[PDB]
RNA sequence: AUGAUGUCAUACUUAUCCUGUCCCUUUUUUUUCC
């Protein structure tokens, strides 16, 4: 029930919460929406939002990489990503557009 | 045509652009003429739906009526923490107005616009009702003049303002009290 | 006008010549009662009865030949509606002579599936086979065969409904909204149908959804047309797995977008109606009022020419479930247009010489008119009786009974007033009182009953008495129906302010609580509540410490409803006669028993302590 | 004062049974007395004769002992007049006399 | 199908059977599953879904 | 009934617990409080109770705000409002909009309950409704229309309609829009204002718009016209003005030209 | 609105408008005794003339239409 | 979908039920009950009689219309008995 | 310097809503025996 699809208001909002709460108090920040919990809160904060993410194209490098750790560790995003340095959700899209582009 | 039909009227001046599509102009031409009756308001053609925010953000929030001012309602109204507001509750503390009921039975009896030619159109607040001839007080004070306005000695000699022909100002040829020296 | 007579031979061989149907004739005659009023209406209701061109020709040479004569003093429709009855009589008579599994043809074939399909021969061998199939179905499965797998190491497609969204599909509307799933997109009509799959937001997802969705449709009616729409719709709600929100969802649709198109759903009217039919009559009374609220905004939307020269097919249909739900719909077509306007319509139907199911129809028509319209039937009360009174004395049975119900229907919707219009009624049914077997009696017994508060208190003081005694012999029939009709009577008849009081409490009273008191009654709805107020009317005659002080004995049976029917009883008695009448003793067996039956409550209700 | 709302013209039974009352256009109305069962003056329910665009010059009671009541309404009719861009429906045109008759019975008022 | 569903939902609502006020994730557990009983097909379609998609 | 045996300090406590009575799903509910919030208002007194209604967070909508309005209302009636308005009027000031609009709707719920009353306070509320009927947004011209009916309505016949007259000016511009509940009120509105005012001023203002060649106003200025129409049609002989006679038709009745 | 003569819209022609306030009009002389007794005496008749010629006026106003 | 019947109205008295009971028809409101409401026995007859005037319950009291309903003289037109655009029952 | 098209989003309105409600769907080849 309280789930559902994010805003615009919704993710600028965390974006001021984050900067002005910091990041280990949750709980905090979502007190301050509406249908949203402390842990959808973070985990939206750490896929998507932070900053840190790199949202562009895949250099050649990367795709590379990428390819080589998920034929070395099959269906482990998440020891892949940190790896080569992106999300895995965003990873993840990415290696099945190539084996959707690829064929 | 346009032009003719202005030949049929007392008052021609009432008609206008559109007025000459009319289904029936050769009475709404003696309509609009109308000893009394008002107006159609002007906010229509334009398209921006009657109304904007731009001088209405100057707007003061609201002004009382000097009956309700010299009450004393006005300081009595004016904060609280959570828990206090729960102690509100607990503690309660009664009669913080304590209006006199003497005072608000005499205001409205003992103390206690516009007329029918008017009608009120989207932007419209001062300008109608700063003329040739009429100035506010305090720019009075900054011309320092005890109770013409100087500058109309100067309209004197180089003559009445293309600007405003009808124009009459006091002492040349309109033969004046308080601030307004022109009409 | 007796050229009105050979002229409705005329007239007669020319409309039979553009066969055999009664109908439209009596239609296109049943103006002539107005004589010298009938006008170029003739022509505009008749224009879609026939074919509208042959219209032109029909109504205009009438037109001359009757200026002249006065001086000197769908048809595709009903052609498949025979065609039925044929291969009904066809089959039906075959076996004599010697269902859905009877083989078909290949332009049957095609006339199920939808457009763009191809049929597929792949060999004439595999054919061969599929004709051995039959044979070899019994032959081959005796024989060898059999199944296994190996062990082995091991690309699954797959559709749900993608775009972004698209709430969830059940299994079975797939083969409706198949062609949502396909994501092929951005290249004309078939791009209309395409996005009117808005109908899938409406029938399932989120509320939002459903609004956001419904209000997006009723601003695209005039662009989309009722055509696509009604295509894409009808066979939905014709869904043997629909809900029952589902349901009420689409009816809201319909409505919606019929609250705007106007002259558009003329061809779709049947179209519509033969699904919303099923509406009228059914369990749900919420559904009935959305009913007759959609078909009201129908028939006001279509045209009058257009229901008539509509719905006539299904008056003689096969199955008497259409006739009938037929008839409820042109109760509220009428209520919509107005009993006069279509008058001659039902007059020219009870008059029809073809067949008897029509005039059973027509008849029933009159009824649910009766029902629907009730109180204001008033003005044209007269013109209906002449109508029906025809009936009454038909060699066919139902006829006789169904009609004699629907006078029923009209007395009760005609309390007391226009009581010599019904008059010419009566001389037959009292005389038909006397030699009847069996349900079509109740029903007389239903009329008569409704008709005696209407009459004079000296000519139905004579004709009461006569009917008290029959009602006296038929107390104890098994017939629930029966029992209905002729306890409602005793309650019309028994309270009437013309009758003797002791006569009652002698004759009556015995039998009454005799037969009708018993467990099989009270269990039942109708038959509680019509009891119910039966006997407090004669509570109301003869007194309250008769009744009361009969019944007080059963405040302590056994079963809760019995006791129920009782207390609520001695409620409604005592609140109107008054405790005054009542004696010491009977009182006490009240009191007690009305602690009694309180101290013992299986279900929370109001009965037992209003009482 | 109304041009289509009743209490202009008043008429009455000779058996006072009904008493009819009527505008100048458009409505004529009944009201139906008839004493309690103390012999004190009960009204009944109304009734409509409603005619579109008819003009009413005067309504008279009509005398029927004990009968189905009659009225004398003039009447006349613009309708012809207002679609007469030629102006002959102002002249060639009768106010048609026309008697409505109560019927207690049927409860409503016939033309 | 139908079956199988069934059974892992009661387990999952065995756990929490007897039910004190909870928390809020726990209220969305329970909702979610109370969900899941009205509109089973669907339920098992978004299941088959991420088994055949989501590895985060 | 007795409300005396017990001591006020336990009747305010009963007010602010009643105060979150009104998120009840039910309108009885809400009746019986809004009743109650009167009677132990007569107990107590008008000013701390008002002040204790002010103090609305407005936080939702209806789903009970207005609620607090009709206590309002109420309120002003137990005891005279002859005391009771200026705190509220003052109380428009604050800048929060749905609050300002809420004490609109205690003044149109107000003047429905006092009626007659109001032959004085038409005057103070006058400006008021002024900045008001002046558009912020506009469900301030909404419901300042609102009270503009209910004070039309009980103010009739006792010779306060020049007030009126110059609120009507601001009334008159609202008259376009398609927001159904806006165009509903200003009609609500200018009915009030008709049978106040007297209906010649009225159509004094819709002459004009009968005829203009455009399609809008004529839709509306009939509407309206419509509405004075239907009712007063007896009264409106006199206000139609002189309008010449054509060729083929003659449009003087000369029937009042005839002079003793 | 539409049962209720008199309704007006937004296709109103002149010659309507005018034609039923005239015949409202009349309809005002048939109501007030006073104001018809003012006719009666500028234009010499009786109350039962006058009362005769508005009501051949009713249909008529302004003539035949355009 | 709802809207009045607006046939003639007679002498018969309105009735309300517990629900609908202080309710003013046409205002919708509570204030001021002043004079009295009358429906055609067309639209009040039979399952009716003592029936609510809105939701179809027995009538335990009698509608009383406003002030402000009075001098605008709604209360002289059609019977304000409410039909549903389907039948009344 | 506010046109059109978009299933983004949030505020807001209506003393609207949330408890009323089952009562004429009873439809079949007439068929209850001193
Ligand atoms: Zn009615
Ligand atoms: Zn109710
Ligand atoms: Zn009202």
């Amino acid at each position: 029930i309280k789930g559902g699809v994010w805003r615009n208001t919704e993710d600028e909002i965390l974006k001021a919460a984050v900067m002005k709460y910091g990041k280990n108090q949750w709980s905090r920040i979502a007190s301050l929406l509406h249908r949203k919990s402390a842990k959808q809160c973070k985990a939206r904060w750490y896929e998507w939002l932070d900053p840190s993410i790199k949202k562009t194209e895949w250099s050649r490098e990367e795709e590379e990489k990428l390819l080589h750790l998920a034929k070395l560790m099959p269906t482990q995003w998440r020891t892949i990503a940190p790896i080569i340095g992106r999300t895995a959700a965003q990873c993840l899209e990415h290696y099945e557009f190539l084996l959707d582009k690829a064929a | 045509t346009v032009a003719e039909l202005k030949q049929l009227v007392a008052r021609p001046d009432v008609v206008e652009m559109h007025d000459v599509t009319a289904q029936d102009p050769k009475l709404l031409v003696h309509l609009k003429a109308t000893r009394n009756s008002v107006p159609v308001p002007r906010h229509w053609c334009f398209k921006r739906k009657y109304l904007q925010g731009k001088r209405g953000i100057e707007k003061p929030p609201f002004e009382l009526p000097d009956f309700i001012k010299r009450t004393g309602i006005q300081e009595m109204r004016e904060q609280k923490t959570m828990k206090s507001k729960m102690r509100e509750k607990v503690r309660p503390k009664m009669g913080k107005i304590d209006i006199d009921y003497q005072k608000l039975h005499d205001a409205f009896f003992k103390w206690q616009l516009t007329i029918h030619g008017d009608l009120y159109y989207e932007g419209k607040e001062f300008e109608t009702r700063k003329k040739p001839g009429d100035l506010s007080d305090e720019l009075r004070i900054s011309l320092g003049m005890p109770v013409p306005p100087p500058w109309l000695i100067a309209m004197q000699r180089y003559g009445p303002p293309p600007s405003y022909p009808n124009l009459k100002i006091p002492g040349l040829n309109s033969p004046l009290y308080g601030d307004v020296f022109g009409t | 006008a007796e050229k009105a007579k050979a002229g409705e031979l005329k007239v007669v061989n020319g409309a039979a010549a553009s066969d055999q149907t009664p109908g439209a004739t009596p239609k296109k005659l049943s103006s002539w009662d107005q004589a010298e009023t009938p006008g170029h209406t003739p022509s505009l209701r008749w224009d879609e009865t026939p074919g509208r061109a042959k219209g032109s020709e029909t109504p205009g040479a009438t037109p001359g030949s009757k200026i002249w004569d006065p001086t000197p003093s769908a048809e595709t429709p009903r052609t498949d509606r025979g065609g039925d009855s044929i291969g009904e009589t066809p089959t039906p008579g075959a076996s004599k002579r010697k269902e859905r599994n009877r083989p078909l043809s290949d332009e049957e074939l095609d006339a199920m599936f939808p457009e763009g399909y191809k049929v597929l021969p792949p060999p004439a061998g595999y054919v061969p086979i599929r004709t051995p199939a039959r044979k070899l179905t019994a032959t081959p499965t005796p024989l060898g065969g059999m199944t296994g797998f190996h062990m082995q190491t091991e690309m699954k497609s797959v559709n749900d409904q993608p775009s972004g969204n698209l709430p969830f599909l059940k299994p079975d509307d797939i083969q409706y909204f198949d062609k949502l799933l396909v994501d092929v997109d951005e290249s004309e009509e078939q791009k209309e149908r395409k996005i009117m799959k808005l109908l899938l937001k409406i029938k399932n997802g989120t509320p939002p959804m459903r609004k956001a969705a419904l209000r997006q449709i009723t601003d695209k009616a005039r662009e989309f047309g009722a055509g696509p729409l009604f295509n894409q719709i009808l066979p939905l709600l014709m869904s043997p797995t629909l809900e029952d929100q589902e349901r009420h969802l689409l009816v809201k649709v319909i409505d919606r977008i019929l609250y705007k198109l106007d002259d558009l759903v003329r061809p779709y009217v049947h179209k519509i109606l033969v699904v919303i039919e099923p509406l009228l009559i059914d369990e749900d009374y919420y559904a009935r009022v959305e009913g007759r609220e959609i078909i009201s905004n129908l028939a006001k939307a279509a045209g009058l020419a257009t229901m008539i020269s509509t719905m006539r097919p299904d008056i003689d249909n096969m199955d008497e479930y259409v006739r009938n739900t037929t008839a409820r719909a042109f109760a509220v077509v009428a209520s919509a247009l107005g009993i006069p306007s279509l008058l001659p319509f039902l007059k020219a139907v009870c008059k029809s010489k073809k067949s008897w199911q029509a005039r059973h129809t027509g008849i029933k028509i009159v009824q649910q008119i009766a029902i629907l319209m009730g109180c204001a039937i008033l003005p044209h009360l007269r013109s209906l009786v002449e109508i029906i009174e025809h009936g009454l004395v038909d060699e066919q049975q139902k006829v006789r009974t169904i009609s004699a119900l629907a006078i029923a229907a009209l007395a009760e919707a005609a309390t007391p007033y226009g009581i010599e219009s019904f008059d010419s009624v009566l001389k037959p049914l009292w005389k038909g009182i006397r030699q009847h077997r069996g349900k079509g009696l109740a029903a007389f017994l239903k009329a008569i009953g409704y008709l005696i508060p209407l009459m004079d208190a000296e000519y139905a003081n004579y004709y009461t008495r006569e009917v008290m005694l029959i009602l006296i012999r038929e107390f104890q029939s098994p017939d629930e129906e029966m029992k209905k009709i002729v306890l409602k009577v005793v309650k019309q008849c028994c309270g009437t302010d013309g009758v003797e009081a002791n006569y009652i409490k002698t004759e009556i009273l015995p039998p009454f609580f005799k037969h009708f008191w018993q467990h099989r009654m009270a269990l039942d709805r109708r038959n509680y509540r019509q009891l119910v107020d039966t006997t407090v009317e004669l509570a109301n005659k003869v007194g309250a410490a008769e009744i009361i002080s009969r019944i007080v004995d059963d405040l302590k049976d056994e079963a809760e409803q019995y006791r129920k029917m009782v207390m609520e009883t001695i409620e409604k008695i005592m609140g109107n006669l008054g405790a005054a009448d009542i004696d010491h003793k009977l009182e006490e067996q009240l009191i007690d028993g009305i602690l009694y039956a309180f101290q013992e409550q299986t279900t929370e209700d109001s009965v037992m302590l209003n009482g | 004062c109304r041009r289509i709302v009743p209490g202009q013209f008043l008429a009455v039974d000779p058996k006072g049974r009904a008493v009819m009352i009527s505008a100048i256009e458009k409505q004529k109305l009944v009201y139906i007395l008839n004493r309690d069962a103390a012999a004190r003056l009960t009204i009944s329910s109304p009734l409509e004769a409603h005619k579109a665009n008819t003009l009413v010059y005067h309504v008279v009671g009509v005398d029927v002992g004990f009968e189905n009541p009659m009225f004398a309404c003039l009447e006349m009719d613009y309708e012809e007049a207002d679609n007469d861009p030629t102006g002959e429906a102002a002249a060639n045109t009768q106010q048609t006399l026309t008697f409505y008759e109560l019927d207690l019975g049927l409860n409503h008022v016939v033309r | 199908d139908t079956k199988l569903l069934i059974l892992a939902l009661e387990r999952l609502k065995e756990a929490y059977s007897v039910k004190s006020r909870l928390n809020q994730s726990q209220r969305e557990e329970l909702g979610l599953i109370e969900q899941a009983y009205d509109n089973p097909h669907e339920a098992l379609s978004r299941i088959k879904r991420h088994l055949l998609t989501q590895r985060a | 009934r007795g409300a005396e045996y017990v001591s006020a300090r336990e009747w305010m406590r009963i007010c602010f617990e009643l105060l979150e009575l009104l998120k009840a799903h039910k309108k009885a509910i809400r009746r019986a409080t809004v009743n109650t919030f009167g009677y132990i208002a007569k107990a107590i007194g008008p000013h701390d109770v008002l002040a204790t209604l002010l103090n609305n967070l407005k936080v939702q909508e209806r789903q009970n705000r207005v609620c607090t309005t009709v206590a309002i209302a109420i309120v002003a009636e137990t005891c005279s409002p002859f005391t009771v308005l200026p705190a509220l009027m003052n109380e428009y000031r604050v800048p929060e909009l749905n609050v300002q609009n809420g004490v609109l709707k205690s003044l149109s719920f107000l003047f429905e309950y006092i009626g007659e009353m109001g032959k004085d306070y038409i005057y103070a509320v006058t400006p008021l409704l002024e900045d008001a009927l002046m558009d912020r947004d506009l469900v301030h011209r909404q419901t300042a229309s609102a009270v503009v009916q209910h004070m039309s309505l009980g103010v009739y016949g006792f010779g306060c309609e020049d007030s009126l007259n110059h609120l009507l000016n601001y009334v008159w511009p609202n008259v376009f829009e398609t927001s159904p509940h806006v165009i509903q009120a200003v009609m609500g509105a200018l009915e009030g204002l008709r049978v106040a005012i007297g209906p010649c001023r009225m159509l004094q203002y819709c002459l004009q718009g009968l005829f203009h060649p455009a399609r809008k106003v004529r839709d509306v200025y009939w509407k309206i016209y419509n509405s004075i129409y239907i009712g007063s049609q007896d009264a409106l002989i006199a206000h139609y003005p002189r309008i010449y006679n054509d060729d083929k038709n003659t449009y003087i009745r000369y029937e009042l030209d005839y002079i003793l | 609105q539409s049962k209720y003569i008199g309704t007006g819209h937004a296709d109103t022609t002149k010659w309507e408008w005018l034609v039923n306030q005239h015949r409202d009009s009349y309809c005002s002389y048939m109501g007030h005794f006073d104001l018809l007794n003012y006719f009666a005496i500028a234009e010499n008749e009786s109350k039962a003339r006058v009362r005769f010629n508005l009501m051949e006026k009713m249909l008529q106003p302004c003539g035949p239409p355009a | 979908d709802l809207i009045f019947c607006r046939k003639q109205a007679g002498v018969a008295i309105g009735r309300l039920c517990e629900k609908c009971d202080g309710k003013c028809v046409i205002c919708d409101s509570y204030v001021r009950p002043c004079t009295l409401v009358r429906i055609c026995d067309e639209c009040n007859y039979g399952s009716y009689q003592g029936r609510c005037v809105i939701c179809g319950g027995p009538g335990v009291s009698d509608a009383y219309y406003c002030k402000e309903c009075t001098i605008q003289e709604k209360d002289r037109d059609g019977c304000p008995k409410i039909v549903n655009l389907g039948s009344s029952k």
